[PDB]
């Protein structure tokens, strides 16, 4: 159920409000309009390793 | 680091190196954003002066992506004891900023109850340093990473001969030959999600290097969130 289903469909945090899940990323991403997906904000995100 | 594989281009960018002033590392660190460092705070007892290097795989080659960066300030625990190694982390402030690239990354820090109930409870997290590939041997001139099971509370602490405090945990192999070892303290400990990668703990203590019943001992990072966003604000 909500968190414990496959971390609610968010792509990093996920927490159990009412009966309901929010998504939400780390510092350096910003939350896309489906509410679910992170994108990071500039170059070189916090987490990923380094292609160019 | 004992097994495991060389990090290659690009895949270890967040690992930092403490050198001492003949320009030899004795400690690792993780990147957090372009002024801190996140590091043991035992290591802060092992030099004098010491400066911090990013950018590094091969200590013997110039690779073009190395930088050094001088401490502007050291933010240790005040809790931290040298009889348990309980309360072992510190954090570091540079004078100037990271500027980052290829081979030069931060890793993210995770919120408290997503990471103790969805990252470590994944199979395994992942070790990486310069420090010895066995336990009588030298220094590693090359930076090398391994994956490393999560492990058991109650095992583990029936496996040791010296306490496990609520700030500590378990990972590694109970007989095979994979561990970290002397020289990678204060490194990094991360767990993939999503291909992305977090900051889970901090390279700690262990009897030995990879010896059989024994694991490796990690500051449970997760218990100090709060603390770490009150250093890099001061
Ligand atoms: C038992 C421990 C120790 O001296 N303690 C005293 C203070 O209280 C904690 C344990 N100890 C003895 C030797 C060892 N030094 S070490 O070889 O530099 C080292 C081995 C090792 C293996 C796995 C990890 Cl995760 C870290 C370390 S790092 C080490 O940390
Ligand atoms: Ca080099």
């Amino acid at each position: 159920k909500l968190c414990s289903l496959d971390n609610g469909d968010c792509d990093q945090f996920c927490h159990e409000e009412q009966n309901s899940v929010v998504c939400s990323c780390a510092r350096g991403y910003t939350l896309a309009d489906n509410g679910k997906a992170c994108i990071p904000t500039g170059p070189y995100p916090c987490g990923k390793q380094t292609l160019e | 680091i004992v097994g495991g594989q060389e990090c290659k281009d690009g895949e270890c960018p967040w690992q930092a190196l403490l050198i001492n002033e003949e320009n030899e590392g004795f400690c690792g660190g993780t990147i957090l954003s372009e002024f801190y460092i996140l590091t043991a705070a035992h290591c802060l007892y092992q030099a004098k002066r010491f400066k911090v290097r990013v950018g590094d795989r091969n200590t013997e080659q110039e690779e073009g992506g190395e930088a050094v960066h001088e401490v502007e300030v050291v933010i240790k625990h005040n809790r931290f004891t040298k009889e348990t190694y309980d309360f072992d982390i510190a954090v570091l402030r540079l004078k100037t900023p990271i500027t980052f690239r290829m081979n030069v990354a931060p890793a993210c820090l995770p919120e408290r109850d997503w990471a103790e109930s969805t990252l470590m409870t994944q199979k395994t997290g992942i070790v990486s340093g310069f420090g010895r590939t066995h336990e009588k041997g030298r220094q590693s001139t090359r930076l090398k990473m391994l994956e490393v099971p999560y492990v058991d509370r109650n095992s583990c602490k029936l496996s040791s001969s010296f306490i496990i405090t609520q700030n500590m945990f378990c990972a590694g192999y109970d007989t095979k030959q994979e561990d970290a070892c002397q020289g990678d303290s204060g490194g990094p400990h991360v767990t993939r999600f999503k291909d992305t990668y977090f900051v889970t703990g901090i390279v700690s203590w262990g009897e030995g290097c990879a010896r059989k019943g024994k694991y490796g001992i990690y500051t449970k990072v997760t218990a100090f969130l709060k603390w770490i966003d009150r250093s890099m604000k001061t």
